[PDB]
């Protein structure tokens, strides 16, 4: 998969919805042929890669014992309920896989609110007893640097691998164990709205003239004065975010957002 | 050199979400198959007791890939609930981020996730450039010079001696491989345009939060309508136009042409992964209470009895589950589903997917772009049956052609195409909609205690339908049907195959290690196993 010359990435999918993957495809200067050609060796990654079956068993087994090392970047909660079973791959439970291979690694990023924190399927009652990466892997002294949202943000995924490799160490990381370059300011504190939140100004309802005025969207249950991202400052696709398209935050980089940010149009 | 036995493809690679596909082979060839789903989330357990106005938050979460579809499905069936009529431009809206979803989502897969099954990209280094510029030039009204496809070949021959292959690790081309057709030139040509597409799929993607917010995971829909008043300016409607056009440009002068050269060099494939039967919801309405109203028109069809189309009866699809890891052996309509997880591992009690199995009229139906477009076809629709026609006659092949991996292959092409086209149509709707003075993008509503609704999507993978029975206000159920239900479910209680299942009777293998032309087909339907189990 790799040997030398290009560090080697293990990207794992366990209870996920492949929209974190998804969201590193939308990569921008650099963009994902830049990073899989140039920067990195990605040598295992179940959307993308040729093989299939024993053969991408094989390929993860060579990445992952190579005497180069390798950091692993996971995709979703895991299922541990009933001894991992809820979720299976080439029929080894992802708690299992995960077990295995994470604490072989170099460094471990977990990529989205389901890797890092648990994600749609902890939401109550959770009946597959997903847990986060570092949750789920406490015992085995995983500690996996998370990057919040659902999906994050593409950029905050390669800023920390970049400096990943160029300072040998993690970025400066909060009590939740993401990094603060991209996590240390509220959405709301950023937020163009924000003048309108001060002068208690608030579209009461989508169809309003406030909404559309551009009003602060707090009493339709905006969650940006609860949220740490960086959604307002970089923005998605160069183009957007969703308070911009009139919609509150719904808390996605947050912890448990499902259940303690719902219901999501109230404040 | 003909092999007899098991195989197994776990897992099974360039999908979303986690399948196992186990099939018996005698004699070289499929003589049984079973589709096996091994990850569980239960999104509809989760959902009980929630606001319904949180639903499309949650289900947009089934999928990442088929992001979108879901909130607008959640959100159609809450609409449909409530009764809320929303307004022109929220129809509108809604319906062009959802062109500009096939559009990004036909792109990769095509590409990224099934053109590895076909193209050897190592043979590229073998190849002519100036050779492979003249037939990329000969197929498409884009220019390619022998410079243009060198400066690839040029990036690869790096890649590959740096011995670190990446995501080319131990693909089954590798050292050759007797399923494996394409000139080298013709190989170089399409991972070209492999390579393209990583980027231009960002622009495809982008059109979508130009109104949605952002890809994946939009956040401009709400009961009643959409939130994005930004989309009514000029400056965000010459954006999405330009990503779309853009995005157009790269579906006709280079996806297609590609799906064409390499239809042509597989032409055997016309012969294997037939199906049956056939449904379809259909999409982009003018009436949100009318599915007749839609560009696409919902039918049902079977045993390919085209010229007798029936009407789609939405209280004749169940779930069943006797071959599935839920409780008991009873289908069930959606308004009255169950998800009641009981794992009993690999067929334990003749169970072995996570996915339940729909049946329509005990039927099971293949859905998807080839449900799509035969039904459009058959319905007399103009666009569907231009591109359908000037496919075959480039192809030299029948209308019967259609009814196999490369038919479908090919028909995902033909949406492709015709969505593009559709969406420029839209799109000067709304503008002219606009220019008449109509600026309103929300309809008020209000939250009954009881209530039943449904919300239909045809999605890039095919019909999508959620199901809300509210209870006191709250949600009292919430079932999804998915596209990969229908197609990659298991058997039913009938004992009957699924699509998929089906499909790959009479595949050949020739080489057990490298089943690729297992590959071929269950791609072909392009599965999204978060999607079928949610
Ligand atoms: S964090 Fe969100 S987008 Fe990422 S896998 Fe989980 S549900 Fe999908
Ligand atoms: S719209 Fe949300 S993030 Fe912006 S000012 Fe209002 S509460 Fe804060
Ligand atoms: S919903 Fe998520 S994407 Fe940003 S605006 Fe709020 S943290
Ligand atoms: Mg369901």
């Amino acid at each position: 998969l790799m040997g030398p010359r290009r560090p080697s990435v293990v990207y794992l999918h366990n209870a996920e919805c492949t929209g974190c993957s998804e969201s590193v495809l939308r990569a921008f200067e650099p963009y994902i042929d830049t990073l899989i050609l140039d920067t990195l060796s990605l040598d295992y990654h179940e959307t993308i890669m040729a093989a299939a079956g024993d053969a991408a068993e094989a390929a993860l087994e060579q990445a992952v014992n190579s005497p180069h090392g390798f950091i692993a970047v996971v995709e979703g909660g895991i299922p541990t309920a009933a001894n991992g079973i809820y979720g299976k791959v080439a029929n080894h439970t992802m708690l299992d896989i995960c077990s295995r291979i994470l604490p072989k690694a170099q460094a471990v990023i977990a990529y989205g609110t389901c890797a890092t924190f648990g994600g749609v399927q902890a939401a109550k009652p959770n009946p597959t007893g997903a847990k986060g990466v570092n949750d789920a892997l406490k015992h085995l002294g995983v500690k996996a640097i998370n990057i919040a949202g659902c999906p994050p943000n593409p950029y905050n995924l390669v800023g920390t691998i970049v400096y990943y490799l160029k300072n040998k160490a993690a970025p400066e990381l909060d009590s939740l164990n993401r990094p603060t370059m991209f996590f240390g300011q509220t959405v709301h504190e950023q937020c163009p709205r924000l003048p309108h939140f001060d002068a208690g100004e608030f579209a009461p309802s989508f169809e309003s003239e406030e909404a559309r005025k551009g009003w602060c969207l707090y009493e339709l249950g905006c969650k940006g004065p609860v949220t740490m991202n960086n959604c307002p400052k970089i923005k998605f696709n160069q183009t957007n975010w969703p308070v911009d398209a009139g919609h509150p935050c719904i808390g996605c980089s947050e912890p448990d957002f499902w259940d303690a940010m719902t219901p999501f149009y109230q404040n | 050199s003909s092999y007899s036995g098991p195989i197994v493809v776990d897992p099974v690679t360039r999908i979303e979400g986690h399948l196992r596909i186990e099939v018996e082979v005698e004699n070289g060839k499929v003589k049984n198959a079973y589709s096996s789903s091994t990850l569980f989330r239960g999104l509809e357990i989760i959902l009980k007791g929630r606001d319904p106005r949180d639903a499309q938050h949650f289900t947009q979460r089934t999928c990442g890939v088929c992001t979108y579809t879901h909130a607008l499905a959640s959100t159609r069936c809450v609409d449909n609930a409530v009764g809320v009529h929303i307004p022109k431009n929220a129809t509108y809206i809604r319906n062009l981020v959802l062109g500009a979803q096939y559009l990004h989502d036909h792109i990769v897969h095509f590409y990224h996730l099934h053109a590895l099954d076909f193209v050897d990209v190592t043979a590229a280094l073998k190849a002519d450039p100036a050779k492979a510029a003249k037939v990329a030039s000969s197929i498409s009204p884009r220019k390619t010079t022998a410079a243009d496809l060198k400066a690839v070949q040029d990036k690869l021959k790096t890649f590959v001696e740096t011995g670190q292959l990446g995501p080319f690790t131990n693909a089954y081309f590798l050292g050759g491989h007797p399923a494996y057709y394409l000139d080298p030139e013709t190989n170089l040509i399409a991972t070209a345009h492999y390579l393209e597409a990583l980027r231009l799929q960002v622009k495809a993607a982008r059109a979508m939060a130009v109104f949605g917010a952002k890809n994946p995971h939009t956040q401009f829909t709400v009961v009643g309508g959409v939130t994005c008043y930004d989309a009514l300016t000029p400056q965000r409607i010459a954006e999405f136009e330009a990503l779309w056009k853009e995005t157009k440009a790269f579906v006709d002068e280079v996806y297609i042409p590609d799906l064409l050269v390499v239809a042509a060099a597989y032409k055997d494939w016309t012969q294997y992964g037939g199906t049956d039967n056939f449904i379809t919801f259909g999409e982009f309405p003018k009436d949100e209470y009318d599915l007749n109203s839609r560009f696409f028109k919902p039918g049902v069809v079977f045993k390919r009895d085209f010229k007798n189309i029936k009407p789609f009866d939405k209280m004749q699809i169940e779930e069943h589950v006797r071959h599935s890891w839920y409780e008991g052996a009873e289908a069930r309509h959606p308004w009255k589903g169950q998800t009641q997880p009981k794992y009993t591992d690999l067929h334990g009690d003749d169970r072995y997917s996570w996915m339940k199995a729909p049946r329509y009229m005990g039927e099971p139906m293949e859905t998807g772009p080839l449900a799509q477009v035969l039904i459009a076809y058959s319905q007399g629709h103009p666009k569907v049956k231009a591109v359908t026609d000037a496919v075959l006659a480039k192809l030299g092949v029948g209308p019967e052609a259609l009814f196999s991996t490369l038919g479908r292959t090919a028909a995902r092409g033909i949406e492709t195409a015709v969505i593009a086209e559709y969406v420029g149509v839209m799109l000067q709707e709304y503008k002219d909609n606009i220019a008449k003075g109509d600026n309103v993008i929300c309809a008020p509503w209000e939250m009954p205690k009881q209530a039943e609704g449904v919300g239909f999507v045809n999605a890039p993978r095919g019909g999508l339908s959620h199901w809300i029975r509210i209870e006191d206000g709250k949600i009292g159920n919430f079932q999804l049907v998915v596209p990969s239900t229908w197609t990659l479910g298991p058997r039913c209680d009938k004992n009957k195959l699924s699509p998929v299942e089906a499909s790959l009777i009479g595949t050949p293998v020739a080489d057990a290690k490298r089943p690729v032309e297992i590959l071929r087909t269950v791609h072909s339907f392009d599965p999204c196993i978060a999607c079928g189990v949610h």
